[PDB]
């Protein structure tokens, strides 16, 4: 049973915010160039309080979120996001992330209705299913998550990071890389994104990756700790060039 | 709240030139790939060009491809087409506008600006 | 290029009257098609999506429907404030394309 519940957007800095490891390969004490899909340094992130817009998905997606009440629960993604096409559904209840891939009929206003248990209002319907995967909860001071979602090949790659935060309305400055989390051979076209929150009878930032070239550095440990953005500006080029922070 | 307002029209010679833009508000611009549309006097809707979010790809309606150039400023929030080699047949209202579109864009919503002409004479 | 065409090029009909306005592709489509209603001054607003999913605010009077290369926009009862140009555009494929435009006038 669906229920039916404009401001403008603000803007936060994403000073260095939004790194992940590339791949699964083992490196230490090194600095690696590669060329892929994240996150420009210092770019302006739409700021939204938990406000639930359908967003574009574009090339790929950061997501934050600073919580201490475990509002945010999933995600939606795809494309028509009707019974017409396949679409992504990705949520997080008490003990299991449940992701299922059907043609969802979605709600014009979908979310979890909390009462301890909650009753699902995301769809009416869940027609012709062709990919189901049950793991451990992806969510589970505030809470800081944060999440990148590519798109490449058919495969839906989730990276994701957890930390205590002490602020009150902002990202925090420093660097701390995502890690792989899940990665599901669905095959599907993602064009646009919803996020699915819970309400009883915490806020989320929004940006968007570029095929940039970064610099990464790995420490003794094999953990980055440290990154450069070639295209930030003419020293990060510098930087780059000699291979050298 | 959302806004798009074109500039940067006004009365050219053939052969000429003339740079129009579209000042965003209201809404996230630089996540958004935008549309330009013009609209002759007595005549319908023509797609003149696309460009991405990111500024990177672009597209051309065949009538102008090789001598519109599309592009933006995600700084300044603004859109902006460059013509050259303007034809009398290039007389139209230009507008910017946010189409939506479930497969190349991932618009949810449609913005239209109020438009503004282009004369060549 | 996929080229869009409609018919009829206008109509005529008064307040209460069902009208309907049919608009083909050269190639199949699916189901990616926009209708926009123009009035004279104005900027084109989009009714439907997707072929048939209504935006928000329109009235439930507006509907639509079809796939490929047939799709039909109705009027169940037309009323003296849809009196506009409609136009149909697809969005399959780049460059995207408007239809020649169907001309509503008042009966
Ligand atoms: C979270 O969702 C999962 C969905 O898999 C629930 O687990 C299923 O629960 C039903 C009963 O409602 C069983 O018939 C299924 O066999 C269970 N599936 C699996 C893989 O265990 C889980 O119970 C939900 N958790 C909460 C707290 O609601
Ligand atoms: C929500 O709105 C839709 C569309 O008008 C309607 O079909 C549905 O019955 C409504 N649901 C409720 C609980 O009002
Ligand atoms: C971010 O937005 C500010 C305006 O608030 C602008 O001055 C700055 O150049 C923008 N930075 C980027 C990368 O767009
Ligand atoms: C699955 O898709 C087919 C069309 O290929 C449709 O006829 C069928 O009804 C769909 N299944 C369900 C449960 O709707
Ligand atoms: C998915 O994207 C591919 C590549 O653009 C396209 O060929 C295919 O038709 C799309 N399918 C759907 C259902 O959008
Ligand atoms: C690497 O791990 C060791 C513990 O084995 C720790 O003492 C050291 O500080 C770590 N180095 C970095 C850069 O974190």
């Amino acid at each position: 049973q669906c229920v039916n519940l404009q401001l403008p957007p603000a803007y936060t800095n994403s000073f260095t915010r939004g790194v992940y490891y590339p791949d699964k390969v083992f490196r230490s004490s090194v600095l690696h160039s590669t060329q892929d899909l994240f996150l420009p340094f210092f770019s302006n992130v739409t700021w939204f309080h938990a406000d639930n817009p359908v967003l574009p998905f574009n090339d790929g997606v950061y997501f934050a979120s600073i919580e201490k009440s475990n509002i945010i629960r999933g995600w939606i993604f795809g494309t028509t996001l009707d019974s017409k096409t396949q679409s992504l559904l990705i949520v997080n209840n008490a003990t299991n992330v449940v992701i299922k891939v059907c043609e969802f009929q979605f709600c014009n206003d979908p979310f979890l209705d909390v009462y301890m248990k909650s009753e699902f209002r995301v769809y009416s319907s869940a027609n012709n299913c062709t990919f189901e995967y049950v793991s451990q909860p992806f969510l589970m001071f505030k809470n800081l998550r944060e999440f990148v979602f590519k798109n490449i090949d058919g495969y839906f790659k989730i990276y994701s990071k957890h930390t205590p935060i002490n602020l009150v309305r902002d990202l925090p400055q420093g660097f701390s890389a995502l890690e792989p989390l899940v990665d599901l051979p669905i095959g599907i076209n993602i064009t646009r994104f919803q996020t699915l929150l819970a309400l009883h009878r915490a806020a989320y930032y929004v940006g968007y990756l570029q095929p940039r070239t970064f610099l990464l550095k790995y420490n003794e440990n094999g953990t980055i700790t440290d990154a450069v953005d070639c295209a930030l500006d003419p020293l990060s080029e510098t930087k780059c060039t000699l291979k050298s922070f | 709240e959302v806004q798009l307002v074109e500039s940067g029209g006004g009365v050219v010679q053939p052969g000429g030139s003339l740079r129009l833009s579209c000042a965003a508000s209201g809404f996230t611009f630089n996540s958004y790939g935008m549309h330009w549309v013009r609209q002759a006097p007595g005549k319908g809707l023509e797609w003149v060009a696309f460009i991405r979010y990111d500024g990177g790809n672009k597209y051309y309606a065949d009538s102008v491809k090789g001598r519109f150039t599309i592009s933006r400023d995600n700084s300044k929030n603004t859109l902006y087409l460059q013509m050259k080699s303007l034809r009398a047949e290039d007389t139209a209202v230009y507008y910017c506008a946010n189409l939506k579109d479930s497969r190349y864009s991932g618009s949810y919503y449609d913005y239209w600006g109020q438009g503004t002409l282009v004369t060549v004479s | 290029v996929i080229w869009m065409t409609q018919s009829p090029s206008s109509l005529s009909a008064s307040v209460g009257d069902r009208v309907t306005i049919t608009c083909q592709a050269s190639q199949d489509i699916r189901f990616y098609l926009n209708w926009y209603q123009q009035k004279p001054g104005k900027a084109p607003k989009l009714l439907i999506s997707d072929a048939s999913n209504m935006e928000t605010g329109v009235p439930s009077r507006f509907s639509g429907s079809g796939s490929g290369t047939d799709f039909t926009f109705t009027i169940s009862s037309l009323q003296p404030e849809d009196i506009a140009t409609y136009y149909c555009q697809q969005y399959d494929n780049l460059p995207f394309t408007f239809g020649p435009g169907t001309k509503v006038d008042f009966k």
